[PDB]
DNA sequence: TTTCGGGGGGGCC
DNA sequence: GGCCCCCCCGGC
């Protein structure tokens, strides 16, 4: 947080400030925490009122230039963490990921400095990708597609076949739904995972909560009262 | 074959190799009509090992022309472990060989195990570093030397040997403290195997690394006595005599400063 | 044999079966008598006969039996880290050469050294390459190294300095027609005049691709059961070359200059599966070799095509790149 | 079972579009003993995997369709344990190494080399008990393989061709390196035409007994799929379910949620151009990426939706397509896709 | 022919604190501490070839007199200094009993303490405190930031400055007087110019001269010594025209044998610290230099790439 | 080795054995000879580009100091041997702190290719070097000076190995020709020196390939043509013709000329680009932007070529870039 | 978070 | 004593 506050300050980037706080000092400030400075800069470079705008330039144009340099720094980072271990490029990354964009949007923070949100989002993405892989390999035998094709095309129709019936015919849907699951070696956990993927106008959280408790209890009882096949043995 | 040398019991060669496998990596054998002489230098160029197995140690030994064999002691030990400790061992080689053949034969049954070890292009000379006139030459049981080395090495990583008139002193100066062991020549007619002999020309004082002495003492399992020859400006000689040959460790003393 | 692809079945068995690499095969043959083979670094584009050349050299040097005891071949499928380089390669290079038999010495030259072939060496890390520098020089009297690569820039400068360089030229209709004609004759493939030349031109330096295309055409002709000569139209169809009608339609749409029409046409075109590289190559051929355009237009289109090809070489989306290139050309 | 999978053809004679490709595959299967390595490339959802399975069924017996899933274990240099789900049949094997990301290389060095370097026991249709045939390995999403993973295939194909034959399937050939493309027979798989899609949908409807007011319905569904047959079948099933197994002239075309989200994002970008708008766009992008929506798909759909706006001029469209090309290249060379997507959106906002 | 002469760097290594040149205030403080005693825990920081190890050794020797061999425990990067070593050997040394003059204590010298791991530094914390009445610690490092904050809190900071030209000239003149070495003023000026405040390099070059050619003059020094290539890179990057920059790059760097990677790294470092150019221009130049550096790392390291980098830099600086 | 030295490659067959056989480094050789002739041997560092004679020089110096048995009196380590922190702390320390086994004298440690060593090992080497300087001397050899730590450089006396001069290369070629019974034309020698770029390894390899190329080396003379076919390099006439066509002909003529020139001998585009760059760097361009555009575009094309791509498109890009850049001349 | 390689420090044996 | 495993940096 302190690094982000200091590096997103317009004073140091002015002629006098640059004379006192030099570029070497900025690179050292980056190196103080080289694993979190780029993420903090990327997170907090859109929430400032700049004081370094060039004559005729707007805030949006400076933001775009900073984003372009952030993308270039991301490419350099990918090169550093590779099969070649090109750590000698760490200083260049310092200029491409943190220093240059801040110098382009340096000013006064317009709000509270926020912690980087990329780590939680990445963890969520990894969890959802693992769930998608589980569903894909639980339904590979009956489907002709990849995981991406399964997510983008198959899952909506599976929702129409699996969740809509419960909302229309009440408990009577259970049997039918079970059949569909049996046709694709699907389990209750897979059912929930599939229901947890949709976004936008097709979010099922509220609808699923609105389902009657008795209907869900009967569905669970029917599922646990039968014998189901297994797609993969000893997962 | 060009070279055929039979060991009655494979344990003999296994023990001889076991005496210096922990201090060198690559060995060079050079077989002649008068036995097998081998040399090995350590990675630090501080210790040299010279073995001179004679022809009297083999059931039969035949060698037409001198033959050189560069080998790695790790692979040799690995293969020798394969053979049992109750079988005859034939070393076989041909003209300018590309491999050395170890043949384990068990006369009890009709089982024959042949192992071919690929040789290495090790080109080096021996230089016969056996400086003519040393300054002091002592001989004492290997057990006492091993005990002294093991006791003193626990104090310091360096051990100093002083040879004075009728006095041999081993000194170690470590962190927790220091330790000195003094032994004077003595003879027992009842049991001469335990006697200590010293022939002295000029006083000697030489320092050595404890690791190298700890490696060297492993040869006590081959001989009941050890001969230590010391001379200033020359490496120290530690000789263990065998049934027909011997094993010599030449250890360079540390610089004084 | 009859159960093997033609590319492997017509792999040069000896150094006399290499078609258009005489500038290096000559010195390689001379080494068979001189017995002073230097460290070699083969580099060139795909399908020029580098692996075949080294394998044939090994055939002619040691023979079928002594080969396995004198050759150490490692490729990208094998782990070649710094530890592997410092242990396995070093140990093999330190060994004495295997003993030749009386037959081997009576028939084959049997040079007094072994060979280590690091195929696809461009996939090795810089540290692993540096680990080989002194190994190559110290044991040059018992071992020789052959580094085979496609991108010579990926080999560190010291290694390239230590190795004698051999460039394998691209194989075209002027220097590889004889081998393709021989393969067709042995396989009894009846083709119209200029079909083999068209195949070699489409291959663009890759004789393996040409042989595969010839095999595909032969299979099609055999399955057709008409006893008719293979034509260039079928060869182009099997090679994924865009028909000239589609190309003239594309250039006409570009000449129109309307963004929406160009976008619609590209959307329809992308549904046929044509590769963007072929489209770019054919557009370059059509534009650069046309007298209807001025010098400035060609100057700009050359750079535009170069940029598009470089971007496509990085595994980018073909639809977006093709649309961008066509729009930019239309605005020239 | 969905209609998309319940009516998939299982033989080369059951294919119903691109008859020229069917004839080419039949010619290839006529003498399969010398079949070279194959690389099938074309648009998504056209039927490439179906054609590969049909070719395998033509080469071997109908038994290629008895698939079983097994788990293979791998160990990295750091001792980390990895698992790969392999689909196998008595005649062929299937792998998707990209599932392990940068570790896919290990597969090409451990699994494939294990299959090709050893013979296989075949106690059916054989007298001695040893297979007298080559093993066919199918690599799916071959365009997703790392460059070193692809390089690991070269000598494997060039050395053990007598025992292993590879049929790779990809959507684009640009990611494939030149040596691999040179080592394979390239097969282009054109997308089905609108008439063929309409015929397939009509057959499906007749089999399922779905009432249709007019056949033009199936035409519109064909146009909305942009040549994707899988999407066409799934959309037909969804519309039939949402219209009580009866499609009328007024039945809307159902689009998936992510497309609607991307269209809303495009509308927002067009309407508002500021840094606050960019912050909300970042939020939407994070939401899209967290739900297994690939970044490249997002970029392509966003670019085309922006270019399909009836308010922008030619200059705006040219700038948008140029930025899309540049940032697609950036994505291909980068790791954090959110950075490149945000940069592209910011540039588009600036140009507009 | 097999006997070696002691280098002047070791033959004239200062043995008393009065012979250390530069950092007059700190040396005076050390001398007064030696005169009185009660040495505190200290950390001496600086850059290579300034006299940190010499200062610590001289202080310890003068403080402990004949008891140097029993009251000084010296450990450097060539010795094992892990957590176990700190927890056993150093602890035992600190707990050791030894008789010393009234105001003297045992000394634990840790040369190049920066390389020490965090665990060992943490373990040293309470050891430096429980036994401060008999043992004191003197760390010597190049980068003070590598020493953890708790350790810095317990010690006195002694940051050394680079030796000025006057001090280097004084010590060099003393050495010349002792060795009776013929010299010229320009030769000494060139030696100082190449030294860059490093006394070790100055003495080494002075020995190489005389040993190589004899009389010390600019000609011989520059015959054996090379002007620091960073200055050449700075001149290349500050040329008014592209022609001059390319001429410098070719004649002075490429034809002299300098590698492309070295040239690009030096250009990056020099551009970082060009206080006479605006920050934005420097950042653009650094972006271009980074592009060229990545290209060179990929394997394409050629004169053409460096020429293109210079052309782009001149494009920016216009 | 195996058999006589005639089975070795020329790069290894002609390796300098003494210090008077090293050419092109007169200053360094004289300085080191004077140092060894008076016992004033400091910690040496040899910084230089590939194939300049650093390893040969240090081995010759070791042979001069010790003799034929130098291999038994020095500790030589390189990138092929592990040189971690443990190695420095045990093996190097033991070697430096111990007397010679075979014969008296000081200890020499040659860390060849030290630029590959890690920072930790170099840092550990500092006090090892500084403490045993009384009886041990360290020699370091490097091609990249940025990998060496500042302290290690401070502790070493630097010697720069320049790219080999023209005169030294000619003298070595004369010796090789005399020993091999070969004849070389003056233009052949000119081409060999030009393509060598100051590396003797390239000279020896190309000369061996030229000898192999000749059908009857006994009385055949090596000409520039032999070099050009052996190396596959473009002829100067070809480069001049291509540049002339690019500069004063239309696009069709330039394309035809480039294609014909390249297909005559199967020349590579990269060599042509290097040749044209060398030719143009001697031109007197009126406008600086012309040179700027030429350099930038040709560097971009070279980088693109380094990763494959389409050869025809790359050649057309070269032609168009040259034409556009020269348009600025006016 | 994170793709090798090197070093340390502990746990089985 | 030796493997075997896990954790942690990497620019100047
Ligand atoms: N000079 C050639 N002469 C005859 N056939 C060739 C020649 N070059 C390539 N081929 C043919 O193409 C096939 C493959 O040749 P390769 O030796 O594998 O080419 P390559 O250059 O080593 O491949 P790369 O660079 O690793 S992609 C051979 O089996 C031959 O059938
Ligand atoms: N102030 C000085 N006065 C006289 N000689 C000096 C001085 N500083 C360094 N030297 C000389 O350079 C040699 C080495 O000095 P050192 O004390 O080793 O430098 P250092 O700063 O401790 O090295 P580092 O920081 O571990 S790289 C000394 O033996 C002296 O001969
Ligand atoms: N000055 C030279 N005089 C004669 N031959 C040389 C000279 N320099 C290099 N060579 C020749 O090139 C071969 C290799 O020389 P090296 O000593 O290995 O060069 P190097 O600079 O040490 O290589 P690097 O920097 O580790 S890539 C020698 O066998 C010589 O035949
Ligand atoms: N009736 C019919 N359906 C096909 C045909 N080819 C593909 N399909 C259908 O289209 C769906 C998608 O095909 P698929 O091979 O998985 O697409 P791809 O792998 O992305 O190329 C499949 O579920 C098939 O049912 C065909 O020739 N005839
Ligand atoms: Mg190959
Ligand atoms: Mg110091
Ligand atoms: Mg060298």
């Amino acid at each position: 947080f302190d690094i982000a506050h200091k590096m997103l300050d317009g004073q140091i980037y002015s002629d006098i400030g640059s004379r006192n706080f030099t570029l070497n000092d900025k690179i050292a400030l980056y190196f103080d925490d080289f694993d979190f400075t780029p993420l903090m800069i990327q997170e907090n470079y859109l929430s400032t009122r700049p004081s370094v705008l060039k004559p005729g330039q707007s805030h949006l144009e400076a933001v775009a230039e900073a984003a372009n340099c952030i993308s270039l720094g991301d490419i350099v980072e990918k090169k550093i963490r590779s099969s070649e271990q090109l750590w000698s490029l760490l200083p260049l990354h310092a200029v491409l990921s943190s220093v240059y964009p801040a110098s382009k949007v340096a000013g006064h923070m317009a709000g509270r400095i926020n912690f980087t949100a990329w780590l939680g989002q990445n963890s969520k993405s990894a969890k959802y990708y693992r769930l998608l892989q589980e569903i894909h390999y639980h339904t590979r035998l009956g489907t002709s597609t990849d995981k991406i094709g399964l997510r983008l095309d198959y899952l909506p129709t599976f929702r129409k076949r699996l969740l809509d019936p419960f909302l229309k015919q009440g408990a009577d849907a259970i049997s039918s739904v079970i059949e569909v699951m049996d046709d694709y070696y699907l389990t209750k956990e897979d059912w929930d995972s599939i229901m947890e993927f949709f976004v936008g106008p097709d979010v099922t959280t509220a609808i699923i909560k609105k389902i009657p408790a008795t209907v869900k209890s009967g569905f669970t009882r029917k599922y646990n009262s039968m014998t189901h096949p297994v797609a993969i043995y000893r997962t | 074959s060009m070279l055929e040398a039979k060991f009655e019991e494979a344990s003999l060669f296994k023990r001889i190799i076991d005496g210096f496998k922990d201090c060198v990596q690559l060995v060079n054998f050079q077989c002649k009509e008068d036995g097998i002489i081998a040399q090995a230098v350590d990675d630090s160029r501080v210790l040299l090992v010279s073995l001179e197995i004679g022809v009297e140690a083999f059931q039969e030994y035949r060698c037409d022309h001198p033959v050189t064999l560069g080998m790695d002691l790790t692979s040799l030990s690995k293969i020798l472990r394969c053979g049992n400790n109750t079988d005859t061992l034939t070393l076989i080689a041909d003209n300018t060989p590309d491999s050395i053949i170890l043949l384990f034969e068990d006369t009890k049954k009709d089982r024959i195990a042949e192992y071919s070890l690929k040789l290495m292009d090790i080109d080096a000379d021996f230089l016969k570093i056996e400086e003519l006139q040393y300054d002091s030459t002592l001989s004492l049981p290997s057990s006492e030397f091993s005990k002294i080395v093991r006791d003193l090495s626990q104090l310091s990583d360096s051990i100093n040997i002083m040879i004075t008139k009728e006095t041999i002193k081993f000194v170690a100066d470590g962190d927790i403290g220091s330790g000195s062991v003094i032994i004077k020549p003595f003879v027992d007619m009842e049991h001469p195997e335990t006697s200590i002999k010293l022939e002295m020309d000029q006083p000697v004082d030489l320092t050595f690394g404890a690791k190298y002495l700890l490696d060297i003492i492993k040869g006590s399992s081959l001989s009941d006595r050890v001969g230590i020859r010391l001379s200033s400006e020359a490496p120290a000689l530690f000789q263990f005599d065998l049934k027909s040959g011997f094993l010599q460790f030449f250890l360079a003393p540390k610089f004084n400063d | 044999l009859a159960q093997q692809p033609w590319v492997e079945k017509y792999r040069p068995k000896n150094l006399d079966e290499v078609t258009a690499q005489d500038h290096a095969v000559t010195v390689l043959k001379k080494t068979l008598k001189s017995a002073n083979l230097p460290h070699m670094l083969f580099y060139g584009p795909p399908g020029t006969g580098k692996t075949s050349t080294i394998l044939a050299l090994t055939k002619e040097l040691y023979g079928p039996d002594l080969m396995k005891s004198r050759i150490l071949e490692l490729n990208a499928s094998d782990e070649r880290g710094i530890s592997i380089v410092r242990e396995k390669v070093k140990n093999f290079a330190r060994l004495t050469v295997s003993k030749p038999s009386k037959h081997d010495l009576e028939n084959y030259p049997c040079p007094p050294y072994k060979i280590i072939i690091l195929d696809e060496a461009d996939s090795m890390t810089a540290d692993a390459q540096s680990a080989l520098r002194r190994t190559m020089e110290t044991y040059s009297g018992v071992t020789r190294f052959c580094l085979i690569c496609n991108y010579v820039t990926r080999i560190i400068d010291p290694l390239a300095s230590r190795c004698s360089k051999f460039r394998f030229k691209a194989l075209d209709a002027s220097n590889a027609i004889d081998r393709l004609r021989f393969i067709s004759e042995q396989e009894n493939v009846k083709c119209d005049d200029g079909v083999l030349e068209r195949i070699l031109d489409i291959s663009a330096g890759d004789l393996r691709r040409g042989i595969t295309l010839l095999q595909s055409a032969s299979k099609g002709a055999q399955y057709l059961g008409d006893g008719k000569n293979i034509t260039s139209t079928q060869v182009e169809e099997l090679a994924g070359v865009v028909p000239h009608d589609i190309l003239i339609e594309i250039v006409e749409k570009v000449k129109s200059g309307d963004f929406d029409e160009i976008k619609k046409y590209v959307n329809t075109f992308m549904k046929s599966g044509w590769s963007a590289a072929s489209v770019v190559n054919q557009l370059h051929e059509y534009y650069i070799t046309n007298d209807n355009f001025d010098t400035n237009f060609k100057n700009q289109i050359s750079w535009l095509l170069f940029t598009t090809d470089s971007r496509l070489n990085n595994g980018t989306n073909e639809h977006i790149q093709l649309l961008n290139l066509l729009v930019k050309i239309s605005q020239l | 079972s969905l209609w998309v999978d319940k009516y998939r053809p299982k033989s080369l004679n059951a294919l119903s579009h691109n008859e020229e490709l069917t004839n080419f595959l039949k010619s290839l299967s006529d003498q399969p003993r010398d079949l070279p390595h194959l690389l099938l490339y074309g648009p998504n959802g056209t039927g490439k995997k179906t054609r590969c399975m049909a070719l395998l069924e033509s080469i071997f017996g109908p038994g290629v369709y008895r698939l079983k899933i097994d788990v293979r274990q791998f160990v990295t240099a750091s001792n980390r344990k990895l698992e790969l789900n392999v689909v196998s049949s008595p005649y062929h094997l299937e792998i998707t190494p990209s599932d392990m990301g940068n570790n896919d290389r290990i597969v090409i060095q451990e699994l494939l080399k294990e299959v090709a370097q050893m013979e296989q026991v075949d106690f059916q249709d054989s007298k001695d008990g040893l297979a007298h045939r080559y093993k066919c390995v199918i690599i799916n999403e071959a365009n997703s393989l790392t460059k070193d993973a692809q390089a690991a295939l070269r000598r494997t194909m060039e050395k053990y061709s007598k025992n292993i034959r590879l049929i790779m399937v990809c959507d684009s050939m640009s990611p494939i390196i030149a040596p691999i493309k040179s080592r394979c027979l390239l097969i282009r798989c054109p997308a089905p035409s609108d008439s063929e899609i309409s015929t397939i949908l009509s057959d499906v409807v007749t089999n399922e007994r779905i009432q249709l007011e007019t056949k033009d319905i199936l035409k519109r569904i064909a146009q909305a799929s942009n040549g994707n047959l899988r999407v066409s079948l799934l959309m037909l099933e969804s519309m039939a379910l949402n219209n009580e197994l009866a499609l009328k002239s007024s039945s809307p075309i159902i689009k998936p949620d992510w497309i609607i989200v991307i269209h809303k994002l495009t509308r927002k970008i067009v309407k508002e151009r500021s840094v606050n708008s960019l912050i909300e766009c970042r939020a939407v992008l994070y939401d899209l990426l967290a739900h297994c929506i690939p970044a490249n798909i997002i970029l392509k759909e966003l670019t085309f939706s922006l270019l399909d706006v009836e308010t922008l001029n030619t200059t705006n469209k040219s700038s948008i397509i140029e930025y899309s090309s540049v940032f697609d290249e950036r994505l291909s060379l980068g790791n954090k896709a959110i950075f490149h997507l945000e940069g592209f959106i910011a540039k588009v906002m600036c140009c507009l | 022919t097999l006997s070696l002469q002691l280098p002047w760097v070791e033959k004239y290594r200062p043995q008393v604190l009065s012979d250390i040149v530069g950092n007059k205030e700190t040396i005076d403080r050390l001398q007064q501490i030696a005169k009185d005693g009660n040495m505190p825990h200290m950390i001496i920081s600086g850059m290579p070839g300034i006299g940190k190890t010499t200062s610590v050794h001289c202080l310890a020797h003068e403080l402990l007199g004949r008891s140097y061999a029993d009251g000084v425990l010296e450990l450097n990067a060539s010795d094992d200094r892990g957590i176990d070593v700190v927890r056993n050997q150093i602890k035992h040394f600190a707990q050791k009993k030894l008789h010393l003059p009234p105001g003297k204590h045992k000394i634990v010298i840790l040369d190049e303490a920066d390389s020490m791991t965090a665990g060992a530094q943490q373990a040293l914390r309470r050891t430096m405190e429980l036994y401060s009445n008999s043992t004191r610690f003197a760390f010597a490092c190049n980068q003070s930031n590598k020493i953890i904050e708790p350790l810095q809190s317990r010690c006195a900071i002694l940051r050394y400055s680079k030796l000025s030209d006057e001090d280097v000239l004084k010590r060099l003149l003393q050495i010349i007087k002792l060795e009776d070495v013929k010299y010229t003023n320009d030769g000494l000026e060139a030696i100082i110019f190449t030294a860059e405040g490093d006394m070790r390099q100055a003495i080494n070059n002075l020995q190489s001269t005389v040993a190589g050619h004899g009389l010390v003059n600019a000609d011989n020094v520059f015959k054996i010594v090379d002007s620091p290539h960073p200055l050449i890179v700075k001149k290349m990057l500050l040329a008014s025209n592209l022609e001059d920059s390319i001429q410098i790059l070719r004649t002075d760097l490429w034809k002299k044998g300098y590698s492309s990677i070295d040239i690009v790294t030096t250009s990056f470092r020099v551009t970082k610290n060009l206080a006479q150019v605006k920050e934005s221009v420097r950042l653009e130049m650094i972006k271009e230099i980074g592009l060229t550096h990545m290209r060179i790392l990929e394997g394409v390291g050629t004169y053409l790439q460096l020429a293109s980098m210079l052309a782009k830099i001149h494009k920016l600086n216009n | 080795e195996k058999r006589s030295k005639e089975n070795l490659p020329w790069v290894e067959k002609y390796r300098p054995e003494t210090l008077d056989e090293v050419y092109g480094q007169n200053e360094v050789i004289t300085t080191v000879r004077k140092f060894v002739d008076e016992g004033k041997l400091p910690h040496l560092l040899f910084y230089g580009p590939p194939g300049t004679g650093k390893t040969s020089t240090i081995v010759a110096l070791a042979r001069e100091i010790y003799g034929k048995n130098y291999s038994n009196m020095v500790l030589e380590l390189n990138a092929s041997d592990d040189r971690g922190i443990d190695v420095v702390r045990n093996q190097i320390k033991d070697f430096a702190s111990t007397r010679q086994i075979f014969s008296k004298g000081f200890k020499l440690i040659i860390l060849d290719e030290a630029d590959a060593m890690t920072n930790a090992a170099q840092n550990a080497l500092r006090r090892v070097i500084e403490r045993y300087t009384k009886n041990t001397r360290f020699c370091v050899l490097a091609n990249y000076a940025h990998k060496l730590t500042p302290a290690l450089l401070s502790r070493c006396t630097r010697f720069r190995f320049q790219p080999l001069p023209q005169e030294a290369i000619e003298r070595r070629i004369a010796n090789v020709l005399v020993h091999e019974k070969l004849k070389l034309s003056p233009n052949a020698e000119k081409a060999l020196i030009e393509l060598s770029n100051g590396d003797m390894r390239r000279v020896l390899n190309v000369l061996q390939s030229c000898k192999a190329t000749l059908d009857n080396p006994d009385e055949d003379e090596i000409s520039d043509d032999v070099i050009y076919e052996c190396c596959g390099a473009p002829r100067p006439s070809d480069l001049k013709a291509v540049l002339k066509s690019i500069l004063e002909d239309d696009w069709g003529t330039a394309h035809y000329t480039l294609n014909k020139v390249r297909s005559a001998k199967g020349l590579a585009l990269i060599d042509l680009i290097e040749g044209i760059v060398k030719i143009l760097e001697d031109y007197e361009l009126q406008n600086e932007e012309t040179r700027v555009h030429l350099l930038t575009k040709l560097a971009d094309i070279e980088y693109s070529i380094s990763k494959g791509g389409n050869d025809q498109i790359q050649g057309s890009a070269v032609i168009g870039a040259i034409k556009a850049s020269f348009e600025n001349e006016t």
